DNA sequence: TTTCATTATCGGAAGAGATTCAGAG
RNA sequence: UCCGCGGCGCG
DNA sequence: CTCTGAATCTCTTCCGACGCGCCGCGAAAA
């Protein structure tokens, strides 16, 4: 339980749902990152990614 | 070159080699480093390509 | 305020922050001094003959 | 299905399944299981092959037999072997280790298929697998050999035995090799007895250079003679000269030094490293390396090999290239040749894991991490680049004289890093730097007084050296020579020396006479070769021993007959001028089993003047002084009186606190005798030490009409103890209690009761004969509780029978020193026990 | 009244330290 | 309530 | 053939704008 809730409450990759608009909702909900565990950090991101 | 190069001879002093080189610091052992070496390579415990 | 400890012990700045301050003062190697003050040898103050 | 396998060890056992896993099972056969007979459970030569179970008329037809507690031990291994579908004998490599596999086979049965010989150097992973890889046959060939050893031990012993029972003493024992040992250490004593120390003196000379540095030199030519002057007043003389006279350095030399490690470690080299380095005799050596082989960090420790394999040496070529680098490496292996009939095939004793430091060795005994330490340093030692030291010697002359000084100091020191010496050598100095031709100033000059050093005492392994040096014995026999040479009374130990007892030269001379080929070195020596011939299957054994069973057969039949007809020679006895404080006769001197003692004649004569009266010959033992070093011997010889009818010296009693008794060296060939007055702290009587219980007062050795007994010097104090038959005392004499209404069951004796540390135990009246023991039951206690002294009563109380009504036996706890009852079904312990609690029996599952 | 052995109970740049090849003796 | 750390966007 | 110095390799250290805004959430310590 503990492992699930930290995973689903303090990941990076849990971020707040914006609800500004429905665009909005469709944008984030569709949204593809590189970031978090396993990717990359965006201070050592070179052009070539 | 490179078998010109390695110092090693057999397996068990590549094996006190790696040893040695993935845990700085401790003794080197027959049975700790055969364990290890197998169970991070060659065993799903610590390795599985999906 | 202030601690006083029940041992002496060293700073870490001057232990460590390259190059070694008080390696330099001493003829020692830093890795030597470093593990001696971590207690895994002795250092010898010479009298008589040996 | 499911594969067993038999090892001798039950840490052999546990160590050898840590790499063989589920699909094995492990049993100990602990010894032995099989040998041929020891107790008694042309009539005469009927009764001797009984008693030897061997027939050496029948073609040696040999009787084997199953000792007392294995039958349990051979129910399990046979009802494991019938449970199992192949059977896997893992004894070690060498012929006792074929012998105890041949006697697993032939009790077990079934061999043509379901047998497999497994031999491994060391019990690890890959040497275990490549074993179980390729297993052999039993070798029968070394079996045979092991069989032939044994055959004639048992010979030579029990058909010597009775002859020097009756000739010279009742209680005496012989072996092949035992005697030729205590022949040796014999000479050796005969040797130093018959040696004159002479006087020597020696001068040492003390400089200065102009540039202040010092030396120190030591003087040896006069006149370009040796200079070796024999008196003091001569040495006063060459030192008045030498002051005198004016000193040059008219020689200056040098030149470079390397100094190599030794061979890894055979068994003889490694009990003379532990005894010299640690301090460690035989026995601890061997149980220790013993210890450390079943728990697995070394190899076997039997070995004459100096052999490793490429594993050990890649493994410890790759520790000195990582730890200590390429200039110890050195370019390529060392080499070590072990003698051409060595067991080329083992290994020497090495560390199997180079990495295992002994600190690490958490399970091991502090003793045993010093023999693992020294084993350890040896083997990395042995691999490594020499050390490397440069060397200066100097001559300086002044009149008649020349004096010298030799100096070595030490610039690589690779192997010397590993294996320190214990201490600085004379030569481990520092010469200065002496111009050739150099000038010197001069400082006052010491004189020094010297004893010629007698042919000096061996030690344990010295002696193990000495056997190794002429091939009497072999590696797996020298424990059990050094032993059994001190077990059975012809020498002692003492000092870390040893020293020969007078019956020992008594029974050395009578053998020599009358055994010559069994005692001659060369023989014994031939014979081991014959052995080793065997077990090369170069040779039959049955043949051999057959060979050598004629020729002692017919020296025996020489040796039994009168001393006239030439027939060995009876006990002798040498008088002298003494009063028997019973009848004031002349009395002579005796050697017993027991030591040397004074006797009267009577003795000799039937029971109407028949006298029993002895006198002990408290000895002054030897007290070398261990601050004289190299001189210590030497001046004991110079203490001792000289014989006045021959140079032998001469050995020292004590007779009363007002006399002293001198004996000659070659008594009783010999019959020169002194005696001396003085005041004289006498013991009464002289031997071991042994601390009173009742008193903590000193306690000792003594004889009389029921043979030997131990009782305590305090006069307020009567207890004695008392001598048995495989122990140095028997356990405090507190209630003895004897019972009829037990008889014995192997023998016609009744059971008595008896106290010790050991525990309560119940043990037979005609002891040293019947040596029929058994823990007792509570119901026998409770049916004899009105005997028992009242302090046992306890156990009467204790419950009789187990929740099953099993039946319950009184067993010592010998971790907590209580007694306990416990309850045993089919002979197995049922896992259940009592103990006493505070006046009350607490009872529960083991 | 006995004698025998032998058991086994992130990427880049700079600084300091360590091991490596080349030149001199 | 005033503390610290991580994520997201704006310029 | 060996020893010392010089040079490279290996490891360790330091550090990559800044101003906000927004959001959330601490604990085997009490
Ligand atoms: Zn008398
Ligand atoms: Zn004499
Ligand atoms: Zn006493």
């Amino acid at each position: 339980s503990a492992a699930v809730k930290e995973f689903f409450g303090s990941s990076q990759l849990s971020q707040f749902m914006d609800q500004n608009n429905p665009l909005s909702e469709i944008t984030h909900k569709r949204r593809i990152s590189a970031l978090g565990p396993g990717g990359l950090t965006r201070e050592r991101a070179g052009f070539e990614v | 070159e490179t078998l010109r190069v390695d110092p090693t001879n057999d397996r068990l002093s590549a094996l006190v080699e790696i040893y040695r080189m993935m845990r700085p610091g401790e003794p080197p052992t027959r049975e700790a480093a055969e364990s290890l070496f197998e169970n991070l390579f060659f065993s799903e415990d610590r390795y599985d390509l999906s | 305020g202030h601690i006083e400890l029940a041992s002496p012990t060293a700073h870490i700045w001057f232990l460590k922050s390259l190059p070694s301050r008080i390696g330099l003062l001493l003829d020692m190697p830093l890795r030597d001094i470093e593990r001696v003050l971590y207690f895994e040898s002795y250092v010898v103050i010479e009298g008589g003959m040996t | 299905g499911k594969a067993l396998v038999i090892v001798e060890s039950p840490a052999k056992a546990k160590t050898i399944n840590k790499y063989l896993g589920s699909d094995y099972v492990v049993k100990s056969s602990v010894g032995h299981i099989r040998d041929l007979p020891t107790s008694g459970s042309k009539d005469e030569r009927g009764a001797l092959v009984n008693r030897m179970g061997v027939d050496p008329w029948h073609n040696w037809e040999a009787h084997y037999e199953v000792l007392p507690g294995k039958e349990k031990v051979v129910s399990e291994l046979k009802q494991l072997a019938e449970k199992a579908d192949h059977i896997y004998l893992a004894t070690d490599l060498d012929r006792e280790g074929e012998a105890i596999a041949w006697h697993l086979r032939e009790v077990i049965g079934g061999d043509d298929a379901r047998y497999s010989r497994v031999v491994f150097n060391e019990i690890t992973k890959n040497a275990i697998r490549q074993a179980f890889n390729k297993p052999g046959e039993l070798n029968i060939d070394r079996v045979n050999a092991q069989q032939a050893r044994r055959f004639m031990d048992r010979v030579v012993g029990y058909m010597v035995s009775p002859l020097l029972w009756k000739k010279i003493a009742r209680g005496l024992s012989a072996g092949r090799v035992q005697s030729v040992a205590v022949r040796l250490v014999v000479e050796r004593e005969r040797e130093i007895k018959a040696f004159v120390p002479e006087e020597f003196w020696e001068v040492d000379a003390s400089t200065t250079t102009p540039s202040g540095e010092a030396l120190a030199l030591q003087v040896t030519h006069q006149n370009d003679k040796p200079f070796r002057p024999v008196n003091k007043e001569q040495t006063q003389a060459a030192v008045s000269l030498l002051e005198k006279a004016r000193y040059s350095v008219l020689e200056r030399e040098d030149k470079p030094t390397t100094s190599k490690p030794g061979a890894p470690f055979i068994t003889s080299t490694l009990q003379q490293a532990a005894s010299t380095r640690l301090g460690f005799g035989v026995k601890k050596t061997m149980m220790m390396a013993q210890r450390l082989y079943e728990a697995g960090y070394i190899t076997y420790m039997r070995t004459d090999s100096t052999n490793l394999s490429q594993d050990a040496v890649n493994m410890v070529r790759g520790y000195i290239s990582d730890n200590f680098g390429k200039k110890y490496l050195p370019e390529s292996p060392n080499q070590y040749a072990s003698k051409e009939n060595s067991q080329e095939a083992h290994e020497a004793i090495r560390p199997s894991d180079v990495n295992v430091m002994a600190e690490s060795l958490k399970d091991m005994e502090a003793d045993a991490q010093k023999l693992y330490q020294l084993i350890w340093r040896q083997f990395v030692a042995c691999q490594m680049t020499p050390a490397k030291y440069d060397s200066t010697t100097l001559t300086v002359g002044a009149g008649d004289f020349r004096l010298k000084a030799r100096g070595r100091i030490l610039r690589f020191d690779g192997w010397t890093k590993v294996m320190p010496a214990l201490r600085k050598g004379d030569e481990d100095r520092i010469l200065p730097a002496v111009n050739k031709g150099d000038a010197l100033t001069l400082v006052e000059l010491t004189p020094a007084q010297h004893f010629t050093k007698p042919p000096a005492r061996f030690s344990e392994a010295s002696l193990v050296k000495e056997l190794e040096k002429r091939g009497i014995g072999r590696p797996s026999t020298y424990a059990s020579i050094i032993s059994t040479i001190q077990d059975r009374g012809y020498v002692r130990v003492e000092n870390r020396r040893f020293y020969a007892e007078k019956m020992g030269e008594i029974v050395t001379d009578r053998l020599e006479e009358n055994f010559r080929e069994l005692m001659n070195y060369d023989f014994t020596a031939q014979m081991e070769n014959s052995l080793d011939q065997v077990a090369n299957h170069e040779a039959e054994w049955k043949a051999v021993l057959d060979h050598f069973f004629s020729d002692f057969t017919q020296q025996l039949d020489k040796a039994e007959k009168d001393p006239e007809e030439g027939g060995m020679r009876p006990n002798q006895m040498v008088l002298t001028s003494i009063d028997c404080p019973t009848c004031g006769r002349k009395m002579g001197i005796r050697t017993a089993s027991t030591g040397v003692f004074l006797g009267c004649s009577g003795y000799a004569l039937p029971p109407k003047e028949r006298c029993k009266t002895t006198i002990n010959l408290v000895p002054e033992n030897e007290v070398l002084n261990v601050l004289e070093g190299e001189d210590a011997e030497t001046n004991a010889l110079r203490a001792k009186r000289r014989c006045p009818k021959c140079g032998t010296a001469m050995d020292s009693y004590l007779i009363d606190p007002k006399r002293k008794l001198h004996v000659c060296g070659n008594n009783p060939t010999c019959d020169g005798y002194e005696i001396e007055e003085g005041e004289f702290r006498i013991k009464g009587y002289d031997g071991p030490i042994v601390e009173c219980e009742k008193c903590g007062s000193e306690m000792h050795l003594k004889m009389g009409r029921f043979g030997k007994y131990m009782a305590c010097t305090n006069e307020e104090c009567k207890n004695t103890r008392k001598i048995l038959r495989n122990g140095e005392v028997a356990p405090p004499k507190e209630d003895p209690v004897p019972l009829p209404e037990l008889p014995c069951e192997k023998s016609d004796a009744y059971f008595v009761l008896r106290d010790g540390a050991a525990g309560v135990f119940l043990a037979a009246n005609t002891f040293p004969k019947s040596r029929e023991t058994r823990a007792p039951l509570v119901e026998e206690l409770y049916r004899f509780r009105d005997r028992l002294p009242e302090k046992l009563r306890y156990l009467a109380d204790a419950p009789q029978q187990d929740p099953e009504g099993n039946k319950t036996m009184v067993r010592f706890s010998r971790k907590t020193k209580q007694q306990y009852v416990s309850s045993e079904k089919d002979g197995k312990a049922t896992g259940w026990s009592a103990f006493y609690v505070d006046g009350k029996w607490v009872e529960g599952k083991k």
